[PDB]
């Protein structure tokens, strides 16, 4: 899209999204992942997206 | 019947999963029971309760 | 041994139950815990007489 | 409503059926009283017009 | 990714995984796409990206 000078050809296979890796043995899992869906609604995601 | 649920019991064959299902012949009198019987043994038998 | 060198292979083993005979021919837990092997290849341990 | 829950949630949580498949969604509110594993389909919001 | 030790059947992870393994970090936030051979000693989180 930047460099306006190629294509994508094809639509999607395989898809899966990115994530943030923790060790089994942390405590910051529980508190985390609630942390992001809760600003997964609240457009702050889409926002920073976007900009 | 007795000797082959017996011997087959320690095979592992009446398990929590698995449902011996015998004719009325084996049913006997509906009195003795010997201690190799397992619950759950659901068999066809003659009515001698109802009427 | 054999735990941690099949657990490092890239051939990928299927482990089935590892199993002791503390009595030979007690025949109160040797036939029980010898009677389940759905195996091919027993890999048994012993010295001679066992 | 009324600290109460009712319908897939609701049975879940009394320990009445371990397991809730189905049309469900993921939340914030809904998270912190259950667990949820890996969604495999892209759900959200859209609007649709004639 | 894994791959495999010269001259020996053990097995090794290179890289981000294998800095993240040896008690050198804590958290990987980059673009880690989710994968099965990733996640079996790893704990993931929910996903912030969908592609």
């Amino acid at each position: 899209s930047q460099k306006c000078d190629l294509v994508t050809t094809g639509e999607l296979f395989f898809r899966s999204g990115f994530g943030i890796g923790m060790r089994k043995d942390s405590p910051w899992k529980q508190n985390v992942s609630l942390s992001i869906l809760k600003s997964h609604e609240n457009g702050f995601m889409e926002d920073l997206d976007k900009t | 019947a007795v000797l082959i649920l017996s011997e087959a019991r320690s095979l592992g064959l009446t398990g929590y999963d698995f449902f011996w299902i015998v004719p009325s012949l084996v049913s006997g009198n509906t009195e003795l029971i010997p201690k190799e019987f397992p619950s759950g043994l659901i068999s066809v038998s003659y009515d001698d309760w109802d009427y | 041994f054999v735990k941690t060198t099949v657990d490092n292979s890239f051939v990928g083993w299927d482990m089935q139950n590892v199993i002791t005979l503390d009595t030979s021919f007690e025949d109160a837990k040797t036939q029980v815990q010898l009677k389940k092997i759905h195996s091919s290849v027993i890999l048994l341990y012993c010295s001679k007489d066992e | 409503v009324n600290n109460v829950w009712n319908g897939m949630i609701g049975e879940v949580v009394y320990q009445r059926a371990v397991m809730a498949v189905g049309s469900l969604t993921i939340n914030e509110e809904r998270s912190e009283v259950v667990d949820f594993s890996v969604p495999f389909v892209e759900t959200g919001i859209s609007v649709m017009v004639s | 990714t894994q791959e495999r030790v010269n001259n020996s059947n053990k097995k090794e992870w290179n890289g981000m995984m294998g800095e993240l393994l040896s008690g050198q970090a804590d958290m990987i936030v980059a673009p880690l796409t989710i994968n099965n051979e990733r996640a079996q000693y790893i704990e993931f989180s929910k996903p912030f990206k969908y592609q």
